């Protein structure tokens, strides 16, 4: 439920004796945390809301010049001067023009010419700063249990459902607990400060389109900027980055403004996360949290129930959810009340030996009317097998064939882990970890390599990474020495880092 | 102005799509192919400079590649 | 007159026995053609008018998307389809989104999603082609003679002046003759087709700012273009160069348009000649003509006049016109009528030996009133000297000191010629030529080098030329062989070609 | 629209200056110095590769220059 159709779901199984497990919730990726004896809960980070942002600059990407004037002095008579030259709204430029007896002067030579022109800006983009005491991650939870198909993305009603509960995690209140009625309460000891590193991100805003630009990039744009939250007539430092003074040859100097740089900066971002805004708060939809799941009071509701009698019936013939797991929906015809579904999977039906585990732990029927639907999820074995749902002779069966192999499983999981390590980087060592001398020492070594790599290369794009990766792999296949593994690991860390995007 | 700095250097690496992602692979290749197809005469100049600067037959290739990349972008 | 204050004047002296001389009139540069016994005439190319241009493309640099729709198919159910997908006004894109039991489907997997969006363009730039049977160069002439200061740039009245006459030279009528009353008529055997090579130039037009773009550049812009002179609703081939389809992760695909590329193309021209337009004709103000001056009926008016008696007086104390020449304005107090001014320059006034030539040939007073002003132009010798204007004892004198040296003269002229050769290129060998086996064979060798250089490098900017010039000069100072003058002349032809701009 | 081809290759040579000629000498130097200033460690990783490639002493310097020119343009 809530995570059964997602194409980027990860299963985190196993804890430290039932205490807790670390997870890294990403935007767009779901996490299914199945424990030993506890209900399977689905955790998903939905939004990241940045609030109370204060602006720093405002670049002017489309200007216009009003009345322009000029003044000229004869040669060897000083240099020109306009009254509107001491005005900080006029962009001016002085140059030397040829001056002679025909131009009304009295001496041949290079004169002097000053051209003023009023700078008035029409459109501008504001960049607001993000402080990490403003992030507020929202986490939606969902337990596998008394829920049918109409419970997966159906968000209409959670706090009256016993199965769905949202949790808002702020760096002011990092640990929050979700109340799942009957199942207990899952505890989340989040890390809402070490998220997407909002100490070097801004919030661009250009014509009702907001981005998440880097601070260094935002401080290097060559456009006329002013100091802050000015809504009146700003000062516009660096006006000369949009006007262009052209002298033809003679006593003439034309001033023309460059057009609207909106498109020129749209194609200049090309790496920035697109965000949105719902008023004063900026709602991001990309990033990641780092969460620890205290699962000690998540209890299994319905372990003392009685089995079902009979009359199960398949509705919505089972399906395969991109990972092998099977989503079965049943319909118990009976009035037993809160009973327990006797589901299992079996090779040849004589012995009924169980062969596959069950993703939804302890399925249970709670609705006591005669037609009570319920949705399971199994994890079949590789090869053909049967899905037995019931006891006695009125049990229903369904032939299932899970195409694949354990070697394919292992390679798929390795590719998954490599992508997670290329995306998250250092925090990828805290995804299923329970603590140790490997998932805590390897993280240190990976952190050292990550700092020494993001500070060394740290500034190349996809194409340049491919280029220097080929160069380094060729320096590895030649120049036989001890510094060859060094120029081949720096081929891997540059091809898989990009070339898995 | 004319020196707008690209953000693809500092692209934010997340699970989601960046701003212009589909247009980021076939961009510098498009520029290089366009410039080379417009000015075919410079290929032999790059060849003659590489095949005269390099000593081994695999430093000449690297020099040819780096010249044919420096030219269409002007540094 | 008309060319005395210009900072880029060139003196062309000497012909083939009085027959003709070749000149290359540029925009912004004047030519003073002094002959052996003929009046000094000043030729200047003022405008180049291209008419009757027919457009080829129209790129759309600022678009907008109206109503957008979408459609989705369940997995293994085909692919999506919109009714507005067969419409050639809608830009669409198909992608696969995750689809499951929560999204209303019945099977887990990658679905199919098509997003249409109506493309409506607001602004566009038109590129018109230039045919060389449309150029019409206008050439303004002016003879040194009965003209005072109020005759230099004063264009109010030429065809009633005997001294100023405009000539319009079309490739349909290349040779035209200017009527200068009393002086005869100067003949111009122009070359209006081999001008600025208008077979590879277009006429951009972007928001009332016109340029002269190269054809190759105009055919490579990545923007939505249509076929021609469509004023209604065009077809807009290649719409997908301004829209951007973004899928978040789920069954969502947003379409956003890039902003106005006006500034992005303004900073992308950066090498194009700015032109103007006065209606349907495009008036350029940069280029060059190639003219031959048939001077056989340009006669010297006033060679049979009688000398002046006395009473000359300096008004507008002489000046130096950036080249050494001296512009003297006198005021003959007398009623002699059409007399002749006895002007000369002399070292120590005992012998009155003439030392400098006279730029204005045979100065003459024509006005017969008592206060008739007239403006001369001399070319003093290097050092101090006197300007004697008159005969007898009522002659006026003026001390003049021309600072310089003949070596400075020669180096200045060499720099002038080098700049002309870097700008005009091949045609720089036809600037004062009268024919020969040097000014006609050297032009062939220079033409060969020019073709083999504009086809070899031909595609580098100022910075890259500097770069490869340093690289080639260093390859010259090393690698001792016979191919070292070859990599040093290709240092000169790349530093002086640019690094004299 | 991300690959607007620069027209400074086909520069029309005349007496008057072209469209943006004042803003043309310091256009690439600024783009290169901003990148070298924002990413200094690449100076070291470029010196390393230049020294590992160039057999001569005036060949590794050329490799270093060409790497520091190719990097801040990514083409």
């Amino acid at each position: 439920i809530r995570c059964i159709g997602v194409s980027n779901r990860d299963f985190v199984e196993g804890m430290s004796g039932g205490t807790w497990v670390d997870v890294v919730l990403e935007h767009g990726g779901c996490v299914t945390v199945m424990a030993q004896d506890k209900p399977t809960v689905d955790i998903e980070l939905v939004t990241t809301t940045v609030s109370n942002m204060a602006e720093v600059r405002s670049y002017c990407y489309e200007a216009s010049i009003s009345d322009m004037a000029s003044d000229s002095r004869c040669p060897t008579q000083g240099e020109a001067y306009l009254d509107k030259q001491s005005d900080t709204q006029y962009v001016c430029k002085r140059t030397l023009v040829d001056r002679g007896w025909g131009n009304g002067c009295g001496l041949f030579g290079k004169g002097s010419l000053v051209t003023c022109a009023k700078f008035a800006c029409s459109k501008k983009m504001t960049g607001k700063s993000i402080q990490p005491e403003n992030l507020e991650y929202r986490i939606m939870l969902s337990v596998h249990g008394s829920q049918h198909s109409g419970m997966i993305v159906n968000d209409t009603g959670y706090e009256t459902d016993e199965n769905r509960a949202k949790v808002e995690v702020t760096p002011n209140s990092p640990r929050a607990e979700a109340t799942l009625g009957g199942f207990g309460s899952l505890g989340l000891d989040c890390e809402p400060r070490t998220g997407l590193d909002f100490s070097d991100l801004y919030y661009l805003t250009m014509n009702n389109k907001h981005w998440l630009v880097h601070k260094e990039w935002f401080h290097d744009i060559p456009l006329p900027w002013h100091a802050g939250a000015d809504t009146g007539t700003p000062h516009w430092n660096n006006k000369e980055a949009l006007v262009e003074f052209k002298d033809a040859h003679a006593k003439r100097q034309t001033v023309v403004v460059l057009g609207s740089q909106e498109g020129a900066v749209h194609t200049a971002l090309a790496g920035a996360l697109e965000a949105e805004m719902d008023g004063a708060k900026g709602k991001l939809f990309s990033g990641h949290l780092k969460c620890r799941l205290k699962m000690d009071k998540l209890r299994l509701k319905g372990v003392s129930y009685s089995l079902c009698t009979a009359a199960f019936t398949f509705t919505k013939i089972p399906a395969e959810t991109l990972h092998g797991t099977v989503t079965v929906e049943v319909q118990y015809a009976g009035t037993d009340g809160p009973c327990k579904i006797p589901v299992q999977m079996a090779v040849d039906m004589q012995t009924l030996t169980p062969v596959g585990r069950l993703i939804t732990a302890n399925p249970v029927i709670t609705e006591s009317t005669e037609n009570s639907k319920m949705m399971l999820e199994l994890d079949p074995p590789f090869g053909d097998s049967y899905i037995v749902i019931g006891v006695g002779d009125k049990k229903i069966t369904h032939h299932w064939h899970r195409s694949g192999s354990t070697i394919g499983k292992a390679f798929e999981a390795t590719v998954r882990g490599a992508k997670r390590m290329a995306v998250l980087g250092d925090t990828a060592w805290d995804f299923g970890s329970v603590g140790g001398v490997f998932n805590s020492l390897g993280k240190g070594i990976h952190q050292i390599f990550g700092a020494a790599f993001k500070s060394l290369f740290g500034g190349m794009s996809w194409f340049s990474q491919i280029l220097i990766g080929t160069l380094l792999v060729w320096l590895g296949l030649n120049t036989k020495n001890g510094s060859i593994s060094l120029t081949c690991l720096a081929l891997g860390g540059v091809m898989i880092f990009l070339s898995t995007a | 102005a004319v020196t707008l700095p690209s953000h693809s250097t500092r692209k934010l690496q997340t699970r989601s799509q960046t701003w212009l992602e589909s247009r980021e692979y076939t961009k510098h290749l498009i520029k290089v192919e366009n410039w080379i197809f417009r000015n075919p005469g410079f290929t032999l100049v790059a060849v003659a400079i590489a095949w005269l600067l390099g000593s081994s037959t695999s430093q000449k290739v690297i020099y040819l590649v780096m010249i044919l990349l420096i030219a269409p972008a002007y540094s």
